[PDB]
């Protein structure tokens, strides 16, 4: 996959200049999956 | 002791679930790449669901029907699993399941005299295609449980050179020596599973390299007969069951 | 800018260049490696197992048959069995093996070889055979006495079937070329002798048994050997493209 | 579990001085090619020896060395500016050999691309013109003509150079659905079906094609394109028996029967 | 002068490449970066719904 | 033959983008040679 | 075992003041060829010497300096857009006659490849085209024609470059069968066989060949090529006496024989 | 990308450019590097080797017969026996020694001479020759008086045949150039001087024994000996490709 | 001359590849001038 051995240096004055970032995580999709305010436990029912 | 002394001891006997087979003829054992059958490693699985583990009722010794050691005999081969998808239980787990996975105890049996000469290549091959004809029969490629006939015995079937098969676990049952040939394979594939209805790992190939002959008046009809027992092996994807 | 020169070979395409070279997926992220029975690191672990030779190659001998050394009761003494060069690369009974397509692969070779052999005769059937290796400088031996002169085993038809002739590196360079190909390199320089094979005593059998039997020949290269120089093998080719 | 270990070297075996040997204890000269097992005797059991420190290396022979460099797998020529080449290796027989000798393999590659312009005699031609080679994995949409819309190649990955620089070359990571490549496969590609035509063929060994054009139209003459290939970090497991007969098609391993490999010989006793 | 051999894929341009390039506005200072709900950093996040 | 003052230093993200590798070593060849349960001593008979 | 030492020196030796000598003890003057010693009179016992701290340097004569530096061996035009040429350093006389001033030697070598399009009245073209190098070690197939299948070359190494980039270029280690190279072999090149042809010749020192060709065909012209070798990490053994007579022959030291190397002068005693 | 900036010179094949380059094959492994006797390391190992000066080169001298000086018994006293400039690596009987071939291989030299002369009379044949070695200014010596006023050695036959006269370096500069060509260069600026010979006494010998004999003459490097600027060797040449 | 400030780094695996040597010496040519097994000394007489 990717290395643990990359060399980062900026060659450019301006960020803009960079080559694209390195991160690429993921993150919980709980804004978009679960938006609610009251909590929903898995085990119990949705709804009472 | 045979250990002490460095040899390996001519008889063997192989124990699986209800089943048991003694020679006293035999030529040590062969373990394929030098490992005996191992569990779906939880860093190499990728099906999800908790595997199916039938044990004994699948993990045992399965006798198929015997073939004649002809004056023409070229050869007979059988496809793993293929040849067992119809017998006992790890046939129905075979048929059950989209997923399978497991090892192999072969052993294979030629008995004659000491009035008698002739020489067998038993040979375990990993993904041996039966590729001689432009499009390749079904009978063929899946022969079932009868095994079939090899009929390019020099070319191995596959466009090779048969001196060559000898790069794959293997064993010789050479009458004057032995009358059998016993191998333990693991599972081999580019995948932690497969299905065993579309898809064989392994082929065994008993093929006749000095022709049987013997003093005359003998015993003319020498069968050959394999023995072969799953081993270490589990299922995923359960459904109805679905046969090639 | 940083001042730079750039020199000959600049924009060159070496097939065995090792550079570092942009990903087409940067980010790509490969399945696991998973546990394969099996590994190989290095073809020599190829080489060192033993196949068969196709002794046997002559004009009555088709297919199968062509494994087969033929070997059959005597009425006269000290005969001779077989004869071959032992020469792994060059074309010739060898060049179907597994240690004959690898060294046909390579350049240049070194090392032991291993010759075993396997009696295929009723358990019955008795016989001991001289196999002997002799070193170059002139023709195979005419007859077993003068084959006995050089390296050489003595084997007896027993209850331990094979017999091993190892044949080992004798040459007055590390290396020997894989061809003995003289018309344009005058190869033959590199010859590494003959193997012969004759009767000890003789195959004596019961009566009404087979008079003729088989060995079996194998080869494989012993664990000083080595090649050197990579080249196409001279077996694979085609006339046009594939469809 | 491995009951036989694989420890490493980095030169090749060294010669002990050895003696004679007059016993009925060790035989070292006796075998059972029967077991399966290759001969153990060693030269030093065989014959007398002398010392010899061997210092040959075996790096050569390593699967890195002997797969390590660029061999032609495509050859062709754009018809009305385009050209689809389907990714496979079967087309050259001297690299589909050579990978053939391996069951299963895990190996990034190094594609190097070569393009010239040629006319309609097929003579080639001193004109710098710029190609675009595109990466179309199955199931995106294959440009039909040279100016199709597929060519925006917004997502495909497109390597876009002049015949008048240097070759085009990027790597390629592993890329199969499974833990390795099988050049080797005794199934069929789908259930539900037995013909023969879909017979030792793995589909997780295709990864798509490669769709080549001029950006602009020539005129009169087309583009000449060798794609080379290049294996880099070889894994390798499950050593094969070599290819002993000619390749006769580019999917399957058919073949014509032969009874002899090498050429015959007047007599098995003369070398 | 270093001495420098160029090699093979010089002057390419593949659309995946990413190397560093001057920029056309060295000097600029972009706006600032303001608190909007809703970032999403991953594509995995809209499958899941 | 090979050098011991190599630089070895990686300019890409991905792995794939690196140079050969430079190990190149051989194995203990049993698993092919002889991959049997019994170990036969060179010095003793293979079968008794 | 070496009973006589070798001191490394980096410049050559000073001169020491020396006075006069008067005396039946000390005779320098005095030698003796017939020892097939070279005389080891000093400057210093022969005349009266000054000081002189000579810091003169050594290095242009080192194997390095003499040998490091390219030469032509090889200067051709393909015929058919193709050309074979066996690798051997005795076709151009200069590199030829540096080499045999040493016995043995192992050293590198650095090739470079020039390479030019000329038409049939061999008048040089600005025709930029993408040529092929191929390495073909003895035993490899050699192609007949300019796209037979060998040129795939996925084991043999091929260099492809175009006229109008730079010369190309490669390394080569020290690639005999033997220790060393050899440039002077009294012996034959095979068991069996005394027949001239065969004699002085050592194969070892044939690694195979070259073959070119232009990828795609040039039409009415030819590819022009030369090919220079630079040997590199020098270590030899053995001087011997310089060639004094033309070649003759590209595989063979054979020459005319001569009365006299210099030329004649009227009389031994005018300079 | 790093910014660069490519200056003249660039793609230049210059033949004594001294550049790293990818290797055709980089895992290769050369053969071991053995114990072979005479290792050189610098070629002023072999100029400083005595080798016969071609001193006799007139028309009625052929092959061997061009090494040797003759020497017969005189009936007149202070006569010449031969003369020659020290040059080097100038045409003459210098150009086919060891140290002329390398020294034309080069185009300065610098560094004292070794002439070494050896007499190869009968034991019963005596004689005292003096060599000198006149620095430039003037042509060589016209008389043994002349000659004399320079570096010289008085040679006595006897046990010891051998004598050495030393030419020792004389020069306005550090180096000298290696040739005298003067219709472009003006090089004969650089030359070094002569070396003569004359009869100190005379050849004697007893009754009925050779009049005549002769002198060979060896010529090698000092210690102090260097050479600069390589040069291809004018001696070696060709018409066209050799076949 | 020679510079005392060379920067001496491989670039690639191959010993093969790397520039010319940088010694350059000279050694006693003892061994082929004067390959005598008995010494003999400038001040004496080679032969008595
Ligand atoms: C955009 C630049 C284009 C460069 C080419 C990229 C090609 C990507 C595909 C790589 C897949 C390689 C798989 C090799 C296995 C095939 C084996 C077989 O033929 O059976
Ligand atoms: C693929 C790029 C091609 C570059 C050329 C590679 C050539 C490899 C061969 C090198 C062998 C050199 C041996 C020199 C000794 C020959 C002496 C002789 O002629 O007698
Ligand atoms: N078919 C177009 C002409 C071709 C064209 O402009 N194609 C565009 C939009 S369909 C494109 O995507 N070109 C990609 C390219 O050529 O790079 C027309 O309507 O005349
Ligand atoms: N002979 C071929 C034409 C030439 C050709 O396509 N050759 C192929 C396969 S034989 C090849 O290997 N070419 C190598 C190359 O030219 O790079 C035909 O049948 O028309
Ligand atoms: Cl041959
Ligand atoms: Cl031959
Ligand atoms: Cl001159
Ligand atoms: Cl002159
Ligand atoms: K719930
Ligand atoms: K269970
Ligand atoms: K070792
Ligand atoms: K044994
Ligand atoms: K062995
Ligand atoms: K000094
Ligand atoms: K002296
Ligand atoms: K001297």
């Amino acid at each position: 996959g990717s290395n643990i051995h990359y060399t980062n240096i900026n060659y450019y004055e301006n960020a803009a200049s960079n080559s694209l970032n390195k991160q690429d995580f993921t993150q919980d999709p709980e804004k978009f999956t679960r938006p609610v305010v009251d909590v929903m436990k898995e085990a119990a029912v949705p709804l009472k | 002791s045979a250990e002490a002394c460095g040899y390996s001891d001519r008889v063997a006997q192989l124990t699986l679930g209800n089943s048991t087979i003694t020679t006293q003829e035999a030529a040590n054992i062969v373990v394929g790449y030098g490992r005996w059958p191992t569990s779906l490693r939880d860093t190499d699985a990728t099906a999800v669901d908790k595997p199916t583990q039938p044990g004994v009722s699948a993990e045992r010794f399965y006798t198929l029907p015997s073939v004649q050691w002809t004056n023409s005999f070229k050869g007979h081969y059988w496809k793993l699993p293929d040849a067992l998808s119809e017998l006992g239980l790890f046939g129905q787990n075979l048929q059950f399941h989209y997923l399978y996975r497991g090892g192999w105890v072969i052993h294979v049996q030629c008995n004659a005299t000491k009035f008698h000469q002739g020489t067998l290549l038993v040979v375990a091959t990993p993904e041996h295609k039966i590729q001689s004809a432009e499009s390749p029969a079904f009978a063929r490629t899946n022969p079932g449980e009868q095994g079939a006939a090899y009929q390019f015995p020099f070319t191995f079937e596959d466009g090779t050179a048969l001196g060559n098969a000898l790069i794959y676990p293997h064993q010789w049952v050479n009458l004057r020596t032995n009358n059998s040939a016993t191998l333990v394979l693991p599972y081999v594939n580019a995948l932690p599973m497969d299905s065993g209805i579309r898809h064989n790992n392994w082929t065994l190939s008993v093929i006749p390299i000095v022709p049987l002959e013997y003093a005359a008046g003998a015993t003319t009809y020498v069968p050959i007969t394999v023995t072969i027992a799953p081993m270490c092996t589990e299922y995923n994807g359960l459904r109805a069951a679905v046969t090639q | 800018g940083i001042p730079t020169l750039y020199t000959p070979g600049s924009g060159q395409f070496l097939t065995t260049d090792d550079f570092q070279t942009p990903c087409m997926l940067p980010k790509f992220q490969p399945t696991p490696v998973i546990d394969i029975p099996g590994e190989v690191k290095n073809f020599l672990e190829v080489v060192q197992v033993e196949s068969l030779v196709e002794i046997n190659n002559v004009e009555s001998a088709e297919g199968v048959a062509r494994y087969r050394i033929p070997l059959n009761v005597q009425d006269a003494m000290d005969g001779q069995i077989m004869a071959l060069r032992v020469d792994p690369g060059i074309d010739g009974p060898m060049q179907s093996t597994l240690l004959g397509v690898f060294t046909r692969y390579y350049a240049q070779w070194s090392g032991s070889l291993d010759f075993t052999f396997m009696f295929c005769g009723t358990f019955m059937t008795t016989g001991k055979v001289i196999i002997a290796y002799t070193p170059p400088g002139g023709d195979q031996p005419t007859n077993r006495r003068q084959a006995m002169l050089g390296t050489h085993v003595v084997w007896d038809f027993g209850l331990q079937s094979s017999i091993t002739l190892v044949v080992p590196w004798i040459s007055s360079g590390h290396f020997r070329g894989t061809t003995l190909e003289n018309t344009i390199y005058k190869y033959r320089y590199y010859e590494a002798g003959y193997i012969t094979m004759w009767y000890q005593t003789n195959m004596v059998v019961p009566p009404n048994f087979p008079t003729t039997a088989s060995i079996l020949m194998f080869v494989a290269a012993q664990p000083n050997f080595s090649l050197r120089i990579l080249k196409d093998r001279p077996d694979i080719s085609q006339e046009g493209a594939l469809q | 579990g491995q009951v036989i270990k694989s420890a490493v070297r980095s030169t090749v075996e060294n010669t002990v001085q050895s003696t004679h040997s007059i016993t009925t204890e060790a035989t070292p000269a006796l075998q059972a090619a029967e077991t399966g097992a290759t001969s153990n005797a060693s030269d030093e059991s065989m014959i007398e020896t002398r010392n010899v420190v061997n210092t040959h290396g075996v790096a050569e022979t390593s699967l890195e060395a002997f797969y390590g460099r660029a061999g032609l797998v495509a050859m062709f020529s754009t018809d009305g500016g385009i050209y689809r080449w389907y990714i496979n290796f079967g087309e050259y027989v001297q690299l589909r050999a050579k990978l053939e000798l391996l069951t299963y393999a895990r190996f990034d590659m190094e594609f190097t691309i070569v393009a010239q312009v040629v006319n309609a005699q097929s003579k080639v031609q001193d004109f710098n013109v710029d190609y675009q080679v595109m990466f179309v994995p199955p199931g995106a949409s294959v440009p039909e003509n040279q100016d199709s819309y597929q060519w925006q190649s917004s997502c495909n990955p497109s390597v876009i150079s002049n015949t008048g620089l240097p070759p085009a070359r990027v790597s390629v990571p592993f890329m199969s659905s499974a833990n390795a490549y099988s050049f080797s496969y005794d199934g069929y590609t789908q259930f539900g079906d037995t013909s023969g035509s879909s017979y030792g063929i793995v589909p997780s060994n295709y990864l798509g094609m490669l769709v080549v054009r001029t950006c602009e139209d020539l005129d009169g003459t087309r583009l000449r394109v060798r794609v080379y290939a290049k294996p880099k970090h070889v894994k390798g497991w499950i050593p094969r028996s070599p290819r002993m007969t000619p390749y006769k098609s580019r999917y399957t391993g058919v073949y014509t029967d032969t009874t002899k490999f090498c050429a015959n010989r007047a007599r098995i006793t003369t070398a």
